RNA sequence: AACGAGACUCUGGCAUGCUAACUAGUUACGCGACCCCCGAGCGGUCGGCGUCCCCCAACUUCUUAGAGGGACAAGUGGCGU
């Protein structure tokens, strides 16, 4: 049939949604390679997973992104996410349950919310101090 | 004289095994169901290295999933689950044939006709209901119904008989006739509510339970209280055999696997120790199913396992 | 092992602590290994729970002080990859072995405190924890570099790996080790 | 003192002390004999099981 | 003719709003208008952030003021007229309601 | 027995379940058009890159807002009369 299912990620508001298709090789984020993008230090973090699980699980699929939110950092984790967990959900559908556990298990070893997603949020401002919770200077006399 | 031997076990789940149940087309599968919502299809081995493998997990309902049942043709599978609705599975991958939506509350207990076109739930809507299996109601029974939730509801064969089994918590268990849905009759003698019931393959009788603490016989011909025995002090489930005729009786600490012929008890499994303080040291069973073979029985605790036995001579 | 992580050029094995004392509050091999020290984290909200992140991370998150360098931690990363490099070509060792040698170095093994007695001021001595040793040890060193390059030529690189050098060494020429040896010269006193 | 540098182990932890809860109180074993116990104050923030490096064990403790 | 209408209501109150959308689909429902159901849109804040005191002295103060709008619309293509009958009948709480001529 | 406390209300973190979407999207081709061999191949064909084209197409993961579900010291081990 035509095997496609998606995955999303998060890191504070910064969605990453990536579908998983049957294919080979040729994953992309924007319509780019992801062996660039630009901010470039943090190269070495959202090939971790490919590096880290070898190409032999990347055997057969093309795994595209789309993104929005977030800043530089945010996405880079969001992306990272979702990649990871697609490739789960893939084996867990249409090959098998024993396929996908042994991937599972490689991951949450390092696990660095290879699986989960930050609850962590911005608290909002409330008055009489800037911040969340800073307050202005208090003077006596 | 005949005895058991702890097989194996089985691992899968992150919560309790709800229930059990057993394809006769392959006795190479068998299906469950659990407290962490989802349904467990199996690859089984006899081997040691494993007693077998999950083979998929089917997915959709947002809360536990209760109680399961296999199809005659064996490439279908229907579920009862405590978000209030039933789903229709084609058992291969997933891709739910149907999705069946009725019930203000829970569906406790779903069942799937030889027939294949009549599918009933109990629910605690306190509503029996017919079911086409296109997923739309053939008919609803709400008048003469129980005033408690309806706890298990079961198909009996269908050999000249139009009759199926209801039992509440109302301590009653009320038969009803098929396409005239009166009260063909109402049982008594359950002290405290009734978890369950199921019939003979033979088709000549109805094991039921509760919390009685005393398993009662009634006939699947006419309602008669055939005999009683005492034991059972939780009835969570009931299941005939078929190439002895026993009844094996789920109790939380132990399982009484009982000869009616005349009226023993064959074995009591218990497991093994476990050291605990205060005291935790049984897990509660609550499921088992026999083989199609009658050789080996499983059971679901909630524990999280699967425990495998045999029988020996 | 099949898999394993470099920092994308160094090995995180051949990496030895020199202490049983200090062995398990040095994160670096056990499974700590990371290409880089970026992370999410979790640094709080259990006591227990700042030991089990890489001494390399928390090197990253210690340099980045003074109002201006804070939420400029990418920038920080810059420094780090320069500082190793120099490191390495410099000695001859894996970077990593001379970072664990100057953190067991500089760790200072006694400290004084305060007590209140007649209204007048008296000093006790008093011993440390281990992951005292790692938190004083990671601060110490970082702050010569930081206040070297503060209207040099020298750049903040140069400053830092020249100091972990210094540290790893016994030679007593650094801010770390003289800084070390004038608390324990307190501690004997009002010991 | 002077005397080779020694290393002693946490047994067991007795409480926080100081004038602001700043130090801790904590019973350690010696390792190299457990007959060998002293009472210790160390300034960090202690568990259990942890090895502590004392430069001396010519000084006995109970309170500061 | 047949012409594409749309209905959108709008309101203050949740509840009050959501059960008159209910009757305006099931009148159109009843006559099999092939209608189409409730497009929830964003509810929109008016926020008011002022001063607690009159004339300062003390702490200061704000006070968040909050009042939620709410729209949502439904599409119908059928008569003009049984629309204009259907749309009038079984509203009775504050709830407004706006009618157009034709939609693409 | 009462008030204050908590309870409550709002807000945030969890749903591939439910409800339904040209003033929200996605996917799928149909594509025709542009583009480069850019990839297998040769430039053809097949695929990739986005836009117009998209539908009386399919869908609602992503966006939206309603009803519900979920968390209880519940489970396990210590400790406490």
């Amino acid at each position: 049939p035509l095997q496609s299912v998606q995955v999303f990620g998060r890191k504070k508001t910064a969605t990453a949604v990536a579908h998983c298709k049957r294919g080979n090789g040729l994953i992309k984020v924007n319509g780019r390679p992801l062996e660039m993008i630009e901010p470039r230090t943090l190269q070495y973090k959202l090939l971790e997973p490919v590096l880290l699980l070898g190409k032999e699980r990347f055997a057969g699929v093309d795994i595209r992104v789309r993104v929005k939110g977030g800043g530089h950092v945010a996405q880079i984790y969001a992306i990272r996410q979702s990649i990871s967990k697609a490739l789960v959900a893939y084996y867990q559908k249409y090959v098998d349950e024993a396929s996908k556990k042994e991937i599972k298990d490689i991951l949450i070893q390092y696990d660095r919310t290879l699986l989960v997603a930050d609850p962590r949020r911005c608290e909002s401002k409330k008055f009489g101090g800037p911040g969340a919770r800073a307050r202005y200077q208090k003077s006596y006399r | 004289t005949e005895q058991m031997t702890l097989r194996g076990t089985l691992k899968g789940h992150n919560g309790w095994v709800t229930q059990i149940a057993t394809t006769p087309q392959f006795p190479d599968m068998i299906l469950s169901a659990s407290r962490d919502k989802t349904i467990i299809m199996w690859k089984l081995t006899r081997d040691e290295t494993n007693y077998g493998i999950p083979q998929r997990a089917l997915r959709g309902h947002s809360h536990f999933v209760s109680d399961v049942v296999i199809s005659s043709d064996g490439q279908f599978a229907l579920s009862g689950s405590w978000d209030g609705t039933l789903r229709l599975w084609d058992l291969t991958t997933g891709t739910t044939t149907r999705r069946f939506v009725g019930h203000t509350k829970d569906v406790l207990s779903v069942a799937f006709s030889s027939d294949n076109r009549q599918i009933v739930s109990g629910s605690r809507d306190k509503t029996i209901k017919l079911w086409n299996t296109l997923g739309v109601c053939k008919y609803t029974v709400q008048d003469e119904s129980h005033s408690e939730w309806v706890s298990c509801v079961r198909f009996s064969p269908n050999s000249s008989n139009p009759i199926i089994v209801s039992c509440g918590w109302d301590k009653l268990v009320k038969v009803w006739n098929l396409a005239n849905c009166k009260l063909k009759t109402n049982h008594i003698g359950h002290t405290g509510y009734l978890n369950t019931v199921t019939v003979s393959p033979d088709g000549s009788l109805c094991a039921s339970g509760g919390k009685d603490g005393q398993a009662m016989l009634w006939d699947l011909n006419e309602g008669k209280h055939l005999y009683t025995l005492d034991g059972g002090d939780i009835i969570n489930a009931l299941c005939f055999s078929p190439n002895r005729y026993w009844l094996c009786a789920a109790t939380g600490p132990s399982i009484k696997i009982w000869d009616l012929e005349g009226k023993i008890i064959v074995d009591e499994l218990k497991q093994e120790v476990i050291s605990t303080s205060s005291k935790a040291e049984p897990p509660q069973c609550t499921s088992l199913a026999w083989s199609a073979d009658g050789q080996t029985l499983f059971a679901g605790y909630t524990d999280n396992l699967v425990r495998v036995w045999q029988v020996t001579i | 092992t099949p898999d394993i992580k470099l920092f994308g050029k160094w090995s995180t094995d051949d990496v030895q602590i020199n202490d049983i004392s200090l062995q398990d509050y040095i994160a670096v091999k056990e499974k700590y290994a990371k290409y880089l020290p970026h992370s999410a984290g979790r640094y709080a909200a259990k006591r227990f729970r700042k030991a089990q992140c890489p001494i390399v991370e928390r090197l990253t998150n210690s340099m980045m002080m003074h109002g201006r360098n804070n939420g400029k931690k990418l920038m920080t990363v810059r420094i780090v990859k320069h500082a190793f490099e120099i490191i390495h070509l410099l000695t001859g060792e894996n970077p990593l072995q001379v970072l664990v040698n100057a953190i067991i170095n500089s760790g200072p093994r006694e400290d004084s405190t305060r007590i209140g007695r007649a209204g007048t001021v008296r000093r006790q001595a008093v011993d440390v924890s281990p992951l005292r040793r790692v938190n004083q040890a990671i601060w110490l060193l970082c702050t010569g570099a930081r206040e070297a390059a503060f209207r040099n030529i020298k750049t903040i690189a140069e400053c830092l790996a020249d100091e972990l050098i210094n540290a790893a060494k016994g030679s007593s020429n650094s801010y770390a080790i003289k800084k070390k040896d004038e608390l324990e010269r307190v501690a004997k006193s009002n010991r | 003192r002077v005397q080779p540098i020694k290393l002693a182990r946490v047994t067991k932890v007795l409480g926080r002390t100081g004038s602001q809860g700043q130090c801790t109180q904590v019973r350690v074993e010696f390792m190299d004999d457990t007959s060998r116990s002293i009472i210790r104050n160390v300034k960090g923030p202690v568990r259990e099981g942890d090895v502590l490096t004392l430069l001396e064990s010519e000084r006995e403790a109970r309170r500061l | 003719a047949i012409h594409r209408i749309r209905i959108t209501l709008t309101s203050r109150n949740v509840k009050s709003l959501e059960k008159v959308c209910a009757d305006l689909i099931r009148g159109a429902k009843e006559k099999n208008l092939k209608v189409k159901g409730p497009v929830r849109m964003p509810t929109k804040t008016l926020r008011i952030t002022t001063r607690k005191t009159p004339c300062g002295e003390g702490s200061k103060t704000w006070d968040r003021f909050q009042m939620r709008i709410h729209k949502r619309l439904i599409d119908l293509h059928s008569p003009s007229e049984i629309v204009k009958q259907i749309t009038s009948i079984s509203i009775e709480p504050g709830v407004e309601v706006e009618v157009t001529i034709a939609d693409a």
